[PDB]
């Protein structure tokens, strides 16, 4: 199903993003970069498209990847009030060059959406229209992608992938559980941090990893029913991350939560709020997409096929806020600590997935260094 | 269905008692964890007591300890919560709540909540 393919490769792109970013936050969409890696698979030919297929393993023309893609997003997107979550895929290619007959139609029918045309050689007025489409289509939290400067009057092929995701739990933390707790830095050294507390019946499992290694493995429902976050972190505290992040997949955070069962538990979980700015262009290459970042190897004539045409700029930027109100009949039952004999206290490094249960699909994943 | 319903609240000046009680027509809890939670005006909600339905071990929020009792009469198929030396800071709706087979009360995530009845505590 495309669910796992589209999750496993942007699973693949998160660990060359997690392996230049040991010892530091990262928020990471592997759902919205495969959505825009599939749509600049219409856009390629030749050598460009081979890389780009190879490295996603299927092909956007295949027989019902579109569709089935076009099913994916439209259910991602359902269970949410409108200031909760928020994705944007766009494709920005310089407004006067002539594109092959046929192409923006194809690409509309196939993804829904639009090649955008932009004049990249008026530099301001291009990344003011390229920044108030990513603001206007992130629910406004995205609101200054490129800064002064940031696109070239040579440019002419930008591809720019934004999300917003503020949702709010089945159960969300009670405000007068707020409070100020040590959290313990990868390095050893320790900051005190805002901390929020919730004893429910946590769907739980313990995991141990292939070096032997055990994790806390705790789902955390979000109000719709259908997509849940996991957090993940070791028992022990100088277990790094990196070794079980380099075996992720769709696959075994589902066979985690088949292993889930409900159990009672106080939960205390930092407050955090994420924001990152991968630049795809190095993670890409790494997974073998060298050439449509190369002036003069790029093949993208399946968009345009009288003027050379390569990728200036690959953007990926997520904003995720967690336990950031609800009702306060709505939110939790407050249960203190002498009411609570089993707990389980996030106060070190930890990873974390936002997941659509009914596909599997990643859609966040990321890990917490310091809150 | 489980419908928890409880009884026993009303109105008392400082210093006063009040026995509530949580039955569900039909059903023992003698299988449940039983528990207590309130909603005073404007507030969260907040766990007040809990009976496990294993062992005998029962939990007391900090502000209610020693002064709060809850305990089983079996033969009403009821849990009662005797609260003690009230005072007004304890007027608020009082629930119960029942999780079967557990060993305390997490209150979010236990199968039932009752409807609630008002407890006041005033001169």
């Amino acid at each position: 199903y495309v669910a796992h393919l589209a999750s496993d490769f942007g699973v693949r792109v998160f660990q060359q993003v997690a392996q230049a970013s040991k010892d530091r936050n990262v928020v990471f969409s592997p759902y919205g970069v495969a959505s825009v890696l599939a749509m600049l698979q219409l856009t390629t030919g030749g050598e460009t498209q081979q890389q780009i297929q190879a490295a996603m393993g299927f092909k956007i023309d295949d027989k019902g990847m579109a569709p089935a893609l076009r099913h994916l997003y439209k259910e991602l997107m359902g269970p949410w009030n409108k200031d909760e979550i928020s994705t944007t895929d766009a494709i920005f290619v310089q407004r006067d060059l002539k594109l092959v007959q046929g192409f923006m139609p194809h690409f509309f029918r196939l993804f829904r959406s639009t090649v955008k045309q932009v004049d990249f050689s008026e530099v301001e007025r291009a990344r003011f229209i390229i920044n108030d489409w990513v603001k206007t289509h992130t629910k406004g939290m995205i609101s200054n992608l490129l800064g002064k400067g940031a696109v070239d009057q040579l440019t002419r092929l930008v591809l720019v992938n934004a999300l917003y995701f503020n949702g709010q739990f089945k159960t969300p933390f009670p405000d007068s559980s707020t409070h100020r707790r040590l959290f313990h830095k990868s390095d050893g050294s320790t900051v005190s941090v805002p901390m929020m507390a919730q004893t429910n019946k946590f769907n739980y499992t313990e995991f141990t990893t292939p070096d032997g290694h055990y994790y806390d493995i705790l789902e955390l429902p979000y109000h719709g029913d259908t997509l849940s976050m996991f957090i993940a972190a070791p028992y022990e505290k100088e277990v790094p991350l990196s070794a079980l992040t380099n075996i992720l997949s769709a696959q075994l955070i589902s066979h985690w939560k088949g292993n889930m069962t409900r159990l009672p538990r106080l939960l205390v979980l930092p407050k955090f709020s994420l924001e990152t700015e991968v630049d795809l262009r190095k993670p890409l290459e790494n997974l073998g997409m060298t050439d449509m970042f190369r002036q003069f190897q790029a093949d993208f004539t399946s968009l345009s096929d009288q003027e050379p045409l390569h990728v200036a700029q690959a953007l990926q930027k997520v904003k995720i806020e967690v336990n950031e109100t609800v009702a306060s009949s709505s939110t939790a039952v407050i249960v203190s600590a002498r009411m609570a004999p089993e707990e389980i206290i996030m106060d070190r490094p930890f990873l974390f997935v936002v997941r659509h249960n009914p596909t599997g699909t990643v859609l966040f994943m990321g890990q917490v260094m310091e809150p | 269905q489980v419908q928890l319903v409880e009884s026993g609240g009303g109105l008392v000046q400082p210093g006063g008692s009040l026995r509530l009680s949580c039955a569900a027509s039909g059903f023992s809890l003698d299988n449940y964890a039983i528990g207590w939670f309130r909603q005073a005006p404007g507030k969260e909600r907040e766990g007040v007591s809990c009976i496990s339905s294993s062992d005998g071990s029962t939990y007391y929020t900090d502000s209610v300890e020693g002064r709060f009792t809850i305990s089983r009469d079996n033969a009403k198929n009821t849990v009662y919560l005797q609260m003690n030396s009230l005072k007004p800071d304890d007027t608020a709706v009082y629930y119960c709540a029942a999780d079967y087979g557990s060993s305390w009360c997490t209150f979010n995530g236990m199968d039932y909540w009752g409807q609630g009845t008002q407890v006041t505590v005033s001169s």
